[PDB]
RNA sequence: GCCGGGCACUCUAACGGGACUGCCCGCGAAAGCGGGAGGAAGGAGGGGACGACGUCUGGUCAGCAUGGCCCUUACGGCCUGGGCGACACACGUGCUACAAUGCCCACUACAAAGCGAUGCCACCCGGCAACGGGGAGCUAAUCGCAAAAAGGUGGGCCCAGUUCGGAUUGGGGUCUGCAACCCGACCCCAUGAAGCCGGAAUCGCUAGUAAUCGCGGAUCAGCCAUGCCGCGGUGAAUAC
């Protein structure tokens, strides 16, 4: 996981936000 | 009325008060059975209670801070055990054995330069 | 090492049966240090041996940790051109630490699909002289009976 | 390349992005710290030397 | 890419020259340095030698190729293989 | 085949099916199955021949799919390819098209090592 | 009738921060004692050699620490005596109400 | 802890105390060694700083210094562009994985060290989102970065090249910057590769270590950081 950027682990990974990581 | 004791383990700080009363035990505002909850390390927190019969006798109020839910936990058993030998200084035979008295100064070790952690070194290659 | 034997760790003992030796146990089942999920893995199966086998969890495990503890063992030893393969007793120490390490190690061979299930039919096995516990032992034993012939050979 | 690089890198370009940071002590272009205005390897000599205010070797 | 908000870029110095001769009526030959440009629908038609680093690069712009960057059309390595 | 032109795996959950058609993801499931009222939980093999063709109809209306999809890439890459685009050349020649190392890995577009 | 207090060595803020409290506790009245608040750091690592040899650094810190007293029954004998003072040169002064 | 009120407690940060084989049994000529006690701590308490005379005619004339040798409408200098980012291949250090002791969604906990006045930016609104327009606080134990994450509760997936894995590419956008073609990061739609645990061989770690988890900082417009310097969470196995 913590290398698909459309994931909540990816998105922690890369250190930023989105639809599949919110804030 | 109260019993204090000052539990430490790692970044994670006990303040906890012994008083008299059914067993109730909280900490930061949440029943104990809440705030670990699932935790199977929680409930040797409360041993040194074990030591001297003293599952039901006491109420507890306790914050903590610093570390984490286990290191949480071990300043509460330490704490716990440290407010019960003022309590009774005759409680200290039953207390030294199990070494509830005790605080161990084990903490994470230091990053150094020229390894990936503390101790872990980068991998290498001759010929 | 070489300066002194090294200081033989006292663990803590489980918080659910008091016990210095399921406390072990648990680690060789811990991963990545996460015993808490490591504690339930356990726990689990002790239910769930407790479901198909009405008695104690713990009797199982004991018995089972005795059928897997081996006796003899061969171990290494190159006199001359050859590597000669003698045969030692195994202290209780580690008679202990290759059978809670094969336990565990023959439980994850198995295929039922939870790590809590895995656990506990192997217990049930292990206790009862079956599963691959057992053939791992049976195995390090007659490895061990047939090389007799260096039994002189001890240090 | 090297005199007319420490005086090319003071005056102010023909755009912002330009700015780049030479070390004022010996000029060099790479690790330049910007509270000192120095390199790593004056960061070291100056300190060493006692000649950096508050600045001592940390030991934990 | 080059934010939607802002422009669509070309060096202010090779728009004058296309839209000169537009009036004119094209077309000469255009010795360029301007790799940052956009092809921008006036260019359509006209020979533009793009500066690769080494050579000035002729390139006939059509209909088609027109959102892209000029440095697009010419190559800065050259590349037969190995071996 | 169901839907669309391919016949999604009978078995699994509606929304998960759908993504095993070329143009369709686990957005455009949820996304599908939102503005025609269906299930997102429910097994393919129980939907109405109703839900079936609602479904079918909205999707293959809506986006362009399986055949048609690759079409495009394909013209869109073809394009590409003969206007001459760096990105062009990057095709024409097999390598990489988005400013990644070839001296080392690349070998997805590369393909496997061809020692020397 | 806040003083705050400053520098780079400590044991000579400590000087300082004992003698301006020393001072209000003199011309009346209330002395909020010398409040030790956390030190900010900025540790500064270096490879060592001028080329190469990543493998080895060195660690250089920057001790900002910070004082704080309250001087809080004003009492302007003080407003004027603290105008003069001996304030030794590294470590600063911030003043406010 | 919002107000009174208090510094008791946690803390913050300076100055002290304490550990010395000092006491006991014993083996010892002695220095010490095994054990016992008191004690938070025991026999160098854990880690750090610190590296003898020398070795490698080791490394760095490209950080700087410097003898000498060499160039002078140029081996100096200014610029625009390109290259340092190439790719039949080989090797080193790494990141993410091949999955159920796992993946995913919702709700819900507990750190530390740092960092921040064209800087961090609470909060409100537009946006699927990156972001964008408002706008409060903070020269910062006050305000912000900030959610720590593994964890806990519940629900889904059901052994499949898959709801594993996230490379490759197509299409569409945000931002930084004069400018992202070569050659930046990020967001979204679609595409969903290799890979089923690794040949000969080979590396690290002795305890709060290894393994695993997140957080910050330097450089820095942005960033190719999965690198480096640190910080805490959880936390082993084994040494005959
Ligand atoms: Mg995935
Ligand atoms: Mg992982
Ligand atoms: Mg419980
Ligand atoms: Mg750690
Ligand atoms: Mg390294
Ligand atoms: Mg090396
Ligand atoms: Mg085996
Ligand atoms: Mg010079
Ligand atoms: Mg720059
Ligand atoms: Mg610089
Ligand atoms: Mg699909
Ligand atoms: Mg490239
Ligand atoms: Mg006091
Ligand atoms: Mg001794
Ligand atoms: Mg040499
Ligand atoms: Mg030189
Ligand atoms: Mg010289
Ligand atoms: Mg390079
Ligand atoms: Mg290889
Ligand atoms: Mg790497
Ligand atoms: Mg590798
Ligand atoms: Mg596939
Ligand atoms: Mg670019
Ligand atoms: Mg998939
Ligand atoms: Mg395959
Ligand atoms: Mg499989
Ligand atoms: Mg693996
Ligand atoms: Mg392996
Ligand atoms: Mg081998
Ligand atoms: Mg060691
Ligand atoms: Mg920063
Ligand atoms: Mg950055
Ligand atoms: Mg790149
Ligand atoms: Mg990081
Ligand atoms: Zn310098």
């Amino acid at each position: 996981g913590k290398g698909d950027r459309r994931t909540r682990r990816g998105k922690i990974w890369r250190g930023t936000y989105g639809k599949y990581r919110p804030r | 009325e109260q019993y204090y004791g000052t539990g430490r383990r790692k970044e994670a700080v006990a303040r906890v008060f012994l008083r008299p009363g059914n067993g109730k035990v909280t900490v930061n505002g949440q029943d104990f059975n809440e705030y670990f909850q699932g935790l199977v390390r929680a409930v040797a927190a409360l041993e040194p209670l074990r030591a001297v019969d003293a599952l039901g006798h006491f109420d507890a109020y306790i914050t903590v801070r610093g570390g984490g839910k286990s290191g949480q936990i071990d300043a509460i058993k330490l704490g716990i055990a440290r407010a019960l030998v003022q309590y009774n200084p005759d409680y200290r035979a039953k207390l030294k054995p199990l070494g509830f008295l005790t605080r161990d100064a084990r903490v994470v070790e230091r990053k150094k330069y020229g390894k990936h952690k503390a101790r872990r070194a980068p991998q290498y290659s001759k010929r | 090492a070489r300066r002194r034997r090294a200081e033989v760790r006292q663990l803590q003992p489980d918080l659910v049966y008091g016990d210095v030796l399921v406390t072990a146990f648990i680690n060789k089942i811990m991963r990545d240090g996460k015993k808490n999920l490591a504690a339930r893995i356990f726990y689990d199966a002790c239910k769930i041996i407790q479901e198909k086998t009405g008695q104690e969890p713990l009797k199982v495990f004991k018995q089972a940790v005795e059928n897997v503890k081996p006796r003899m063992e061969v171990r290494s030893r190159r006199v001359g051109g050859a590597n000669y393969q003698v045969p030692m007793e195994v202290s209780p120490r580690r008679q202990q630490s290759l059978a809670l390490r094969w336990l565990v190690q023959a439980a994850n061979q198995r295929p039922e699909r939870r790590a809590a299930v895995r656990i506990a039919h192997e217990l049930m096995d292990a206790a009862e002289g079956k599963g691959g516990a057992v053939k791992k032992k049976e195995d390090v034993e007659r490895m061990a009976e047939a090389n007799r012939a260096y039994a002189h050979y001890r240090w | 390349a090297r005199k007319a690089l420490i005086e090319k890198a003071k005056r102010t370009p023909k755009f912002k992005v330009r700015a780049y940071t030479r070390c004022v002590r010996c000029g060099r272009a790479r690790s330049v710290y910007r509270f000192f205005g120095l390199c790593r390897i004056c960061l070291r000599e100056l300190a060493h030397k006692g000649q950096l205010p508050g600045v001592r070797k940390a030991s934990w | 890419p080059r934010s939607l908000k802002k422009g669509v870029f070309v060096d202010d110095h090779l728009l004058e020259k296309v839209l000169e001769l537009n009036a004119k009526g094209e077309k000469r030959l255009i010795k360029t340095w301007s790799r940052r440009s956009t092809i921008v629908p006036e260019m359509v038609g006209h020979t533009i030698a793009v500066y690769n680093g080494k050579q000035h690069v002729p390139v006939y712009i059509t209909e088609n190729m027109v959102g892209h960057k000029l440095g697009e059309f010419a190559p800065t390595r050259t590349y037969r293989g190995h071996g | 085949a169901r839907i669309a032109g391919v016949e999604i795996p009978r078995n699994k959950r509606v929304d998960v099916a759908l993504t095993y058609i070329y143009g369709i993801g686990k957005a455009r499931a949820k996304e599908a199955l939102e503005k025609t009222g269906i299930n997102p939980a429910t097994r393919v093999k129980d939907l109405t021949e109703a839900e079936v063709v609602r479904l079918r109809e909205y999707v293959e209306n809506t986006w362009k799919l399986e055949g048609e999809l690759r079409a495009e890439v394909a013209a869109n890459i073809k394009r590409l390819m003969d206007i001459g685009c760096y990105r062009g050349l990057r095709h024409r020649r097999g390598l990489p098209v988005r400013g990644q190392r070839t001296r080392t890995n690349a070998r997805t577009r590369k393909g496997p090592r061809k020692t020397v | 009738i806040r003083i705050k207090l400053r520098g780079f060595d400590h044991k000579t803020l400590d000087a300082s921060a004992q003698k301006i409290v020393e001072a209000a506790r003199r011309s009346g009245a209330q002395v909020s004692g010398p409040i030790p608040l956390p030190t900010r750091v900025r540790r500064f690592t270096v490879i060592r050699g001028p080329f190469k040899h990543k493998d080895s650094r060195e660690h250089f810190e920057l001790r900002t620490h910070n004082r704080l007293v309250d001087i809080i029954n004003p009492n302007r004998k003080t407003i004027e005596q603290l105008m003069t003072l001996d304030l030794p040169t590294g470590v600063e002064i911030e003043i406010k109400t």
